[PDB]
């Protein structure tokens, strides 16, 4: 059912244009913007890590002197830190995996990611066989509402927290594909750095509110 | 039988001039809609994402109904 | 009753050499401008989109007006 | 001519559509939108850091109110730091409205409203010799680094790091105010200026930390 | 050795009229399935990746097997 | 404009088409290989896109003047 | 200049009945491998980055060697 004189020509032309069109991406200035943004994001995650590791010291000192007042608080802070740090370690290992997939087995992630491939973040995230995205989705979901079950959440209180590391996306697909499908490699590391950033922010806020509640009873 | 009735009536329909003329019309208009949708999605223009799907559905229908026909001849003369 | 009964005359141009000439020329020029617009689309050069637009719109118009060419006969042969 | 083949034609037939769908998936990616999410996270970091450092400054001025004999110059210096950093960040906040002005309209928002990502938007606002504010931006943000360097008691943990984002001297060729964004979409510019504001508040944080450790020991 | 004594019964069936129809028809719904699966992948609706997979496998098979056939024609005057 | 009939008969010439077909095919090949280099960050690959796309533009532009193969009735 | 002798003998070989048969195999198998590459890239199958490489290089060769085929118009007045 094909005898046209020009439809053949147009399908060949579309073939040429779009097999060539596979090369496109955001301009090299955009990727440089991504890199320069997530450098600052790394600075922010480092700052938040120092901040909350610092605030844990007051919990330690208070538990040294008055443990019976924090039997319900110090252990929950410890666990909260345990799963928060486990999730962040998983994110960091996953970022290293994406970087290794992107350039090569010898590639590093911090600055040595010398590539911007699109099909190097979906492969590690949207993998039908062993895609870590679903595991990441479920683990970040587990970390979510765990903060809710840790302090009496309110709208004025930490409602923006679970409103920050959400799972909602464009109708139909969650952010297993709304954050890692056909985006340039550097964008993937940048967004995973964002995930580390906002899990650190969530952790800082929840240790802040638990220590505030501790002070309420202690005062 | 019942499904073969529709199969055979459609097979005849895709042989008559009017039916085959409609096939040619859709065969070209779907390609045109595909071009326009690819353009509009590529350039990030409003209300172009949909007609890409319209043209893609059109081509799906063409490939579907393209199965009931017999393209075959051999010269050897 | 003065807008629809024009496909009969429009098909005459398609069967005419001048119509074939015009459609082939507009097609080939459109294909060339589309290809160069694709070049300026990949390589982030100034006038990429503004000219990919004109190329693909001309191509779309060509196919919009070329959908009326009825004759595509299979031309069965009943010889030996 | 120049189109025909033998059996690759069926390949041609079914694949121009699949590659078109692949391109549609490629274009529909949130790479440009992905600046929105980093914008939100950076904004949360900005106002959190603002709360923290203004709390530190509140403690500092509370300490001054009782006994001013120990600390006067560091107090006045910290207040000048607050004034100048607030001036810079408020200037940048009032800025990046202009880039949003023709982004979609005069009623635009610098929160999530972009409505499109056009390349020819930032050069006409900040990379012009008439209304381009890039020179003003450059010669105002360099003021911050020179004041946090020359007036300060610089040390390894002090201002030897934040120049990675307070560059003020980019790569060869394109100028710094153009190297940051020469051909670059709208929301990308807002996100970058957001990161500038976050970096300014960050540096203010370390400077107030230095003043706190200097007054507690002093 | 006996390397070639496994594929000597396919060349005549590929050009067989009953076989040409089978090859073209499996190609036809294979392509239709690919198009429809791509459509679902574009719309984010579920159960499109599997249809992409089966369509790609069907096309790979039909194209690989079609590699054993001998067409030839030419004119002069 | 002027006497482009020489170009017109060159395209229809039995020797013109072989050059036309080979330049089209080799332009397509270099476009594809240049794209392949581009999404692999390989040396002198980004340039090869230009030499292929310009080749495609030239071949289609010169092809714009050929006499079309008129359809045959029976 | 000596390569033109290689290209001439290659061009006359491609027209041969024994050789022109191989053209069908290379076309069809290149089509199959580029189907596989497009599937791997489109569905995110692991280690498909090499699969995409081989698909692109194979159909690049397909385009290149297609530059030696000679078509004819043979207009009937």
């Amino acid at each position: 059912s094909n005898g046209n004189a020009n439809r053949q020509k147009m399908i060949n032309l579309m073939y040429l244009v779009f097999i060539a069109m596979m090369a496109l991406n955001v301009s090299s200035e955009v990727l440089d913007g991504f890199d320069k943004v997530d450098k600052s994001l790394t600075s922010s995650i480092d700052g938040s890590d120092k901040r909350n590791n610092l605030v844990l010291s007051e919990l330690n000192t208070a538990y040294r002197t008055n443990p019976e007042k924090v039997k319900v608080w110090y252990e929950r802070s410890l666990v909260l830190q345990k799963e928060a740090d486990s999730l962040c370690t998983f994110i960091d290992d996953l970022k290293l995996a994406i970087a290794r997939e992107s350039d090569g087995k010898d590639a590093k992630v911090n600055d040595i990611r010398r590539k911007d491939n699109l099909d190097a973040s979906s492969v590690v995230m949207l993998n039908p066989i062993n895609g870590k995205g679903s595991t990441l989705r479920k683990e970040v979901d587990k970390f979510r509402e765990l903060v809710a079950t840790l302090m009496t959440d309110k709208a004025k209180l930490k409602l923006i927290e679970q409103a920050l590391n959400t799972e909602s996306g464009t109708k139909g697909k969650s952010w297993e594909s709304s954050l890692f499908e056909n985006m340039p490699t550097v964008a993937a590391i940048t967004l995973l750095t964002k995930l580390q950033s906002d899990v650190r922010y969530a952790q800082g806020e929840v240790l802040a509110d638990l220590v505030k509640s501790v002070d309420v009873g202690d005062y | 039988g019942h499904y073969r009735r529709y199969k055979n009536i459609l097979e005849m329909y895709l042989a008559s001039h009017k039916g085959r003329r409609l096939l040619n019309i859709v065969y070209s208009w779907g390609a045109a809609v595909v071009i326009l949708g690819a353009l509009f999605k590529l350039l990030h223009l409003p209300m172009g994402n949909e007609m890409l799907f319209v043209g893609m559905i059109t081509e799906f229908l063409v490939f579907f109904i393209s199965g009931f026909e017999k393209p075959a001849m051999e010269y050897h003369w």
